RNA sequence: ACUGUGAAGCUCACACGCCAGUGUGGGUGGAGUCGUUGUUGAAAUACCACUCUGAUCGUAUUGGGCCUCUAACCUCGGACCGUAUAUCCGGUUCAGGGACAGUGCCUGGUGGGUAGUUUAACUGGGGCGGUUGCCUCCUAAAAUGUAACGGAGGCGCCCAAAGGUUCCCUCAACCUGGACGGCAAUCAGGUGUUGAGUGUAAGUGCACAAGGGAGCUUGACUGCGAGACGGACAUGUCGAGCAG
RNA sequence: UAUAUAGGCGUCUGGGGGGAACGCGGGGAAGUGAAACAUCUCAGUACCCGUAGGAAGAGAAAACAAAAUGUGAUUCCGUGA
RNA sequence: GCCCGGAUAGCUCAGGGUAGAGCAGGGGAUUGAAAAUCCCCGUGUCCUUGGUUCGAUUCCGAGUCCGGGCACCA
RNA sequence: AUCGGGGUCUGCAACUCGACCCCGUGAAGUCGGAGUCGCUAGUAAUCGCAGAUCAGCAACGCUGCGGUGAAUACGUUCCCG
């Protein structure tokens, strides 16, 4: 939907912790974050699911 | 002579349900899915050895049962034989997957 | 891997067949193919195990479609009896239909034939027309607020950078000289203080730059938040600062 | 119509109907409220049908309870609320 | 939401190792002159993307435009 | 064929526009679709020579010469006059 909700999951634990959106014709590939995941407590890669 | 081909319930045209098997166990080899989704390994004949190559072939389908796909339907192992060169029939059970050697 | 529990070699039958020719069994004899084989997408058809395509058989399970039969059930078809009177009813028997039809429970359709109801408000009377939420300006009377079917517009998005941070720069317009080249493309010099530009309406701002360029990055975080703005309420808005 | 049945005679014993309220078992609305209305309420009310008794229905665990060796048929009051 | 069918030349339509045919258009034939017959041409991203294979218009995945039937009590 | 270079002749004059000579370059073309033309004997097929026009030729055209010289005609069934 151009511009669709997506949710970030975190590499190492696998928790949801962030939602947004991006456009999905500008960047088709799974978006690639590194945000601050409290389970882990530290900064990890987060991915979109 | 002998070896092992086991039929894996999956749907090899879908680009992910696919197997890819690679085990080491002397008692490194490799596996694929054929196109009528069909494994193969290698094994030993009914006149061999006992323990040697139950022992060898759990390591290969720890491998398999680990690889099986998300989307599989079904069941996983419908058949598993370990023939000879010419000795018909010669098929395991299915349903053994833990302790193999007894 | 096969070979006198008899191959090649011939000859007999069938199958498909684009007769390209292969596969299966039969009769005589008596030792075969085959490995690097040579073109190869890929190798030998030495053989083997799993298996696809269609066509063949078999067992066991399993659903339908038909044709009969009489015995359930059905007949406002005939004849007797209860019955002296009876086109009611019941019983007996003959003649037809027949596991169908009818009915009970479950289930899918058509269903104004019937029933219960809905069909907004504003409005210089009602209807037709137009409007209903959010953002900006004027009316608005130099704090805030202020109406009319008063005057003008925009929105129901976009950007993975057009966000964060560090450093650097000054535009638009005009004049003069230059191959195509022209009012107007790229280049050089000069005047030039904001007249350019800020994703997108308008307003308030921004040249100290919030405008232009480049390097690294994800704070487009987690637990909180003194003190306030605005308000019938429900909503809404700003925020220093502490820790990770 | 044969076994026999339906029926036909004779004789004894019962029933029918009425009543103000209370009871038990069935069938069962709409006005109204929801500031509209269909789920819902009104309400198992109004009304109707079948039956009683001096009262009726229920009643003697195929029950509660929760590790306490607890209660011990049913009915009706007050709390629990 | 679920299940099928369609997308191919200017137009219409057939199809694991071929992209084809009729109406079209063009040049040349036959005729005193035409049509139809003839011959020869150019016409094509096989809806758009990726996957398997030495190789895909053909098999698989996603998406776009369409069409039919059944679902839908914030 | 095409093209580069160097030459000969006529013409006052070879750029648009002559022929010929030499050196080099070396395209298409592997017998040609539907269709279509000529010929019955010195003919068709082929080979060379001369003339007109004319200074020079675009002549592979036109008019004549001679050399070597074939196959076939069942018959009006069909097209044209
Ligand atoms: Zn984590």
């Amino acid at each position: 939907d151009v511009r669709p909700k997506i949710t970030l999951a975190c590499e190492v634990c696998k928790h949801r912790n962030y939602i947004t959106k991006k456009n999905r014709r500008n960047d088709p590939d799974r978006l690639e974050i590194k945000k601050f995941c409290p389970n882990c407590g530290t900064h990890q890669p987060h991915k979109e699911s | 002579t002998v070896e092992v081909a086991i039929r894996l319930g999956v749907d090899p045209r879908k680009a992910d349900q696919m197997v890819r098997g690679t085990v080491n166990l002397p008692h490194k080899i490799n596996f694929r899915v054929d196109k009528q989704a069909n494994l193969h390994f290698i094994i030993g004949k009914a006149s061999f050895d006992e323990t040697k190559l139950a022992e060898n072939y759990g390591a290969a389908l720890d491998e398999v049962l680990r690889a099986k796909p998300s989307s599989s339907k079904g069941r996983y192992l419908k058949k598993v034989t370990v023939s000879t060169t010419t000795g018909p029939g010669i098929p395991v059970d299915p349903s053994v997957t833990r302790n193999f050697t007894e």
